């Protein structure tokens, strides 16, 4: 008895993968075949189950727009088609049975596993994640691009529940209308937002954005608290 | 003498509307004494889109409550309706039964829980409904069953478990019925029934086993095969007597055609 | 000067949705229009872009082939068509003008999204939790270890344990709270019911160093534990 | 013609030719290939004429706008850098050297016209063009001037032309629309009209060229000039304490210069192609390489990821890029050749009194 999964894949983002699981040693059509995802680094995640008799299928609601589960009772195979791929789908995938015997419920046997790798960037790192400096203080927020970018950075402010307004463009220039106390500066690959004084309306989140090469990327955000 | 308008007893507008329909009333803020509440023996609110039956606690005479194709979450108001005789809860999305919601309804004769997203039954829900004749549990998503879940319904004559996801029945789950004349198990996920599960249903005339993934390669199926062979005039399908409706899985050959030498216990 | 979005709301997984962004107050035919989405929880993610004149389109890999940006210069509106949507698309979608360098190439290098739309909410909808209170263990042969795994809700005796050593598929150690799946030594025993489950291992041996996790199959979705790797 | 074993390079006379030959002899001392850097007059026009007969240089340096006309007649060799040397340059700059799906040149640096002003005389430069005829009279009590810059080349007068909504060709639906030319719109008509007024009110002279515009700011005779980063070296020497800042706005809109990238293309007819790609890829587009050029005459914002970071501190590059970010980049379509010829004739005819503004631009649109 054993489940045999298709061979490894490597696909570009946005494209398709369908993998197979060939049951052997029991009566394939009378026992359900779950599917489990496992990303290098974190725990397992359950995808769906499709029982090769009807065959109907529950999906985990995180996957319901991606995973499609099919099976052919003739060739004792269950299939899983994952589209369209992104790079978060880079993982090992498994199939395993759900066997019962009146009072014996388990998953029994897992397939050897199908590895999927997906790829063909700029990461803006802000410091700190959240600060807490008072009215009047000199706040300095630093944001460091992974790869070398020109003076291409911008700085936005986002009060809770409203669209971001823009503060600094091209790394040092004050945008129109923006107050005097705001300022930008560049030292190679780290970019510094500084507010000289601090007025009570500054207490909101601050994003940096790099566009030297579109794919456009933002920071994780710095939160300024009262 | 408490002149109490209907919409306070029953917060649900649609539900209060069935009350206004039940008493022959003109508006919906009219006053209603307890006396006229106790004129309500039956509440057919089948197919009328009711969210909460909060307030049906104070209808002491509902002998006939059929609430179908509704949006019920909370039937906890139904456990004080001792005089409930027929309960029909269909089309409602209730995922679970409270432990002990049916404990009090000792006058239940027929219980139709149908088309809910039931995945399990509580360990003893039916335990007090000893006068039960007709139990209809069909189109639920049940997978396993509790042990002796039916051990108290000694007067049962019709049991409908069809169209669930029953993967296996517990040992002797049917041992204490002895009055059942109709049992349905079609459209479920059974590979095999327990050794001698039907051996004491000495009043049984109709049984449905079709549309199950019966596993005629495992040796546990032998019992079902030798039973279909003994009682073919007992097995039904859609048209009439079809004792060949209990098909194997993947071969589609009749179960009653499975011979001992054609299986192996090493598989299951 | 303003940008008014529309078309958000409720969409079933796999479904589609078209967002619109009505522009006025600027030369719209010489500006780029960008869509940036924000999860309820995380930062701003740039999704798609377009130059209202060159028709040029670019997308983030996370929507490639599912999303289609466009614009109508005569009606000053840009639309983001979003097909085959997943739950992790649920977010507020913002629309923002670039203006400047666009209307040549470089139309999407170096933006400053000065003006933004008010945003619009997209929700893609049509759960039990197993916590392994220790990610790392430590022990030596003739061992002592017990691995705990506690559910967020009441899984009624329906929990299983899995031994996974590297480069392998998980072994199945214990099913239904307490049963030693066939072939598993007497050395492994599983304990508990309800919210609270344990896997105890005794003389631990060199072949027992692997990563153990738990799985509840009571309710849906089936959910696993974090994993516990042994020293 | 050109022999094989020798590279003949052409680069315009205002760039840092002397420093490029320095890199050429670096190439010599360890490959043995002689390199000759020459700076012929009207380089950009002699090349299509000599290349189609067979010969000319191996490598030509110019802005990227004329390389389209070149590649369209097949005078340039398609270049094939591997995707790992492509990563040594900003993924920005490789668009300006891509004519018809193929790569036809190497990007060296990004040029942009900035405002250069005498800090010792005009400490606060004008935010707008409107205030220069008034600033002029205030500097005619000294005998100074207010502003002077090349009027011979439309490259320099265009930031004021394209200010209020002027343009070369409309980039609509994947293509530059050749028959949609914006040299008559209300903006160009009003941009050149304001340029004309400055001449007949004698705040500039229609005869000014490059050789008296820079040759007046380096002696402090004029307060402001409009030039690119290549003029900095000559100014640096004269020890005129100057600054480089953003151009004046014209009727609210900012001055929108046309941006070019200095690009190196390879003659299709050269027998020395691989030698020519060794020089560019291994020696010129390096740190030690561009630094040699940049020290002769600065290049602006270099396209090499590496050496750009080292010049970041420079407040003069920032003004260059801050001013490039206003206004778009030069189309490279084969019609740019006839575009510039049409504009320097309409500017000259209107700076001189021959036709007025409406009459000078209506000519230029008839292609």
């Amino acid at each position: 008895v054993q489940l045999k999964e298709s061979g490894p894949e490597l696909v570009k983002p946005g494209a398709s993968v369908k993998m197979s699981c060939k049951a052997s040693g029991y009566t394939f059509t009378s026992y359900v075949i779950h599917w489990v995802k496992q990303r290098p680094g974190q725990g397992l995640e359950w995808i769906g189950y499709i029982n090769p008799y009807n065959d109907g299928s529950k999906y985990n609601e995180k996957f319901k727009g991606k995973a499609t589960l099919t099976s052919d009772k003739s060739s004792s195979t269950a299939y899983m088609d994952l589209s369209s791929l992104t790079s978060e789908d880079s993982a090992v995938y498994y199939c395993a049975r759900y066997g019962v015997r009146g009072d014996y419920y388990a998953v029994d046997y897992w397939g050897q596993g199908t590895s999927v790798t997906v790829s063909s960037d700029i990461q803006m790192t802000q410091s700190p994640s959240s600060l807490s400096a008072s009215v009047g203080d000199r706040v300095t927020i630093t944001c460091r691009a992974s790869q070398s970018v020109s003076s291409a950075v911008a700085w936005y402010q986002q009060k809770p529940g409203k669209a971001p307004k823009l503060l600094i463009y091209s790394a040092s220039s004050l945008y129109s209308g923006v107050p005097s106390r705001f300022s930008g500066s560049r030292s190679g690959t780290d970019f510094t937002l500084t507010i000289s004084s601090l007025q009570p309306e500054d207490f909101a989140t601050y994003y940096c954005q790099q566009s030297s090469s579109s794919l456009i990327t933002f920071g994780q955000g710095t939160k300024v608290e009262i | 003498t408490v002149s109490t308008p209907i919409k306070q007893i029953f917060p649900d507008d649609a539900f209060a509307e069935t009350i206004k329909a039940n008493l022959k009333k003109k508006s919906v803020t009219d006053a209603v004494t307890q006396n006229e509440l106790n004129s309500i023996d039956q509440i057919i609110a089948n197919n009328s889109d009711i969210k909460s039956v909060q307030g049906i606690q104070y209808l002491p005479n509902v002998r006939y409550l059929a609430l179908g194709g509704n949006k019920l979450h909370d039937i906890s108001a139904l456990k004080e309706l001792t005089n409930l005789t027929y309960l029909i809860l269909t089309g409602n999305q209730l995922q679970s039964l409270p432990n002990g919601v049916f404990d009090k309804l000792t006058n239940l004769k027929e219980l139709v829980l149908v088309e809910n997203q039931l995945q399990s039954l509580p360990d003893g829900v039916f335990d007090k409904l000893t006068n039960l004749t007709y139990l209809y549990l069909y189109h639920n998503q049940l997978q396993s069953l509790p042990k002796g879940v039916f051990d108290k319904l000694t007067n049962l004559t019709r049991l409908d478990l069809d169209n669930n996801q029953l993967q296996s029945l517990p040992e002797g789950v049917f041992d204490k019925l002895t009055q059942l004349k109709q049992l349905s198990l079609n459209d479920n996920q059974l590979k095999s029934v327990p050794d001698g599960v039907f051996d004491r249903l000495t009043s049984l005339t109709h049984i449905w086993l079709l549309n199950n993934p019966w596993d005629c390669a495992c040796s546990d199926i032998l019992y079902l095969s030798r039973w279909i062979s003994q009682h073919p005039g007992l097995v039904f399908g859609y048209l009439n007597l079809d004792p060949d409706s209990a098909r194997c899985s993947g071969t589609n050959t009749p179960v009653r055609a499975v011979t001992e030498a054609s299986t192996s216990p090493s598989k299951c | 000067v303003q940008l008014v979005e529309s078309g958000g709301g409720l969409v079933q997984p796999g479904g589609s949705l078209r967002l619109s962004c009505a522009a006025s107050g600027f030369n719209f035919s010489s500006s780029s229009i960008h869509w940036v989405r924000q999860a309820p929880g995380k930062g701003l993610e740039w999704v798609a872009s377009i130059s209202s004149s060159s028709g040029s389109t670019s997308y983030a890999d996370s929507v490639k082939g599912r999303f289609t940006i466009s614009a109508d210069t005569s009606k000053n509106t840009a639309y983001l068509q979003m097909n085959s949507l997943t739950a992790e698309d649920t977010a507020v979608y913002y629309c923002a003008r670039y203006g400047h360098w666009s209307w040549g190439r470089w139309w999407n290098y170096w933006v400053a999204l000065d003006y933004w739309g008010q945003g619009t909410l997209v929700t893609v909808s049509s759960d039990i939790v197993m916590t392994q209170s220790q990610k790392f263990m430590s022990t030596s042969a003739g061992d002592r270890v017990s691995i705990t795994c506690k559910a967020s809700q009441n899984v009624r005796t329906a929990v299983a344990w899995y031994q996974q050593k590297p480069g392998q598929s998980p072994k199945a150690l214990i099913y239904l709270a307490s049963n030693r799946h066939t072939g598993v030594p007497d050395r492994f025993t599983g304990s508990g019911s309800g919210t609270d489950f344990t896997l105890t291992i005794s003389n631990v041996q060199s072949e027992d160093l692997a990563d153990y996790f738990c799985l509840q199959h009571w309710s849906y979705p089936y959910t696993f534990g974090g994993g516990t790797k042994l020293e | 013609k050109i022999e094989e074993g020798k590279l003949v390079i052409w680069i315009n006379g205002d760039k840092g030719y002397n420093g490029l030959a320095e890199v050429g002899k670096k190439f010599e001392k360890d490959t043995g290939i002689k390199v000759t850097v020459e700076h012929p007059d009207k380089l950009e026009e002699k090349f299509p004429q000599v290349a189609a007969t067979g010969d000319g240089p191996d490598i030509i340096f110019w802005a990227h706008d004329r390389f389209g006309g070149y590649a369209q007649s097949g005078l340039l060799a398609e270049i094939t850098p591997d995707k790992a040397f492509q990563d040594k340059l900003y993924p920005f700059t490789w668009d300006a050297v891509r004519y018809n799906g193929k790569l036809i040149a190497y990007p060296i640096a990004v040029e942009a016209l900035s405002l250069i002003y005498n800090k010792d005389l005009l400490p606060n430069p004008p935010k707008t063009w409107e205030e220069i005829p008034a600033l002029d009279k205030e500097l005619k009590a000294k005998g100074k001037s207010a502003l002077m810059f090349n009027l011979q080349e439309p490259y320099f007068t265009w930031p004021l032309i394209a200010a209020d909504g002027g343009y070369a060709f409309k980039y609509e639906n994947g293509k530059y629309d050749i028959k949609d030319v914006g040299v008559d719109n209300a903006g160009a008509k009003a941009g050149l009209t304001f340029l004309v007024d400055l001449i007949k009110n004698k705040h500039m002279n229609a005869d000014t060229d490059y050789s008296i515009a820079e040759a007046a700011f380096n002696k402090g005779e004029t307060a402001m000039t409009i030039n690119g980063p290549w003029a900095w070296s000559n100014i640096d020497t004269s020890k005129v304490n100057y600054g480089v800042t953003v151009l004046p706005t014209f009727k609210g809109q900012p001055s929108k210069p046309f941006v070019g990238v200095l690009s190196a293309g390879i003659n299709a007819a050269s027998p020395n192609k691989e030698l020519a790609k060794e020089f560019l890829e291994n020696y010129l587009l390096t740190d030690e390489g561009l630094e040699a050029v940049n020290k002769d005459k600065p290049l602006g914002a270099v396209a090499l990821k590496s050496y750009e970071e080292e010049l970041a501190k420079d407040p003069r590059i920032a003004a260059t890029m801050e001013n490039a970010q206003k206004g778009e980049i030069m189309p490279n379509i084969p019609q740019m050749s006839a575009f510039w010829y049409a504009v320097r004739t309409a500017v000259i005819n209107a700076a001189s009194g021959r036709q007025t503004v409406d009459e000078a631009l209506k000519d230029a649109q008839t292609n």
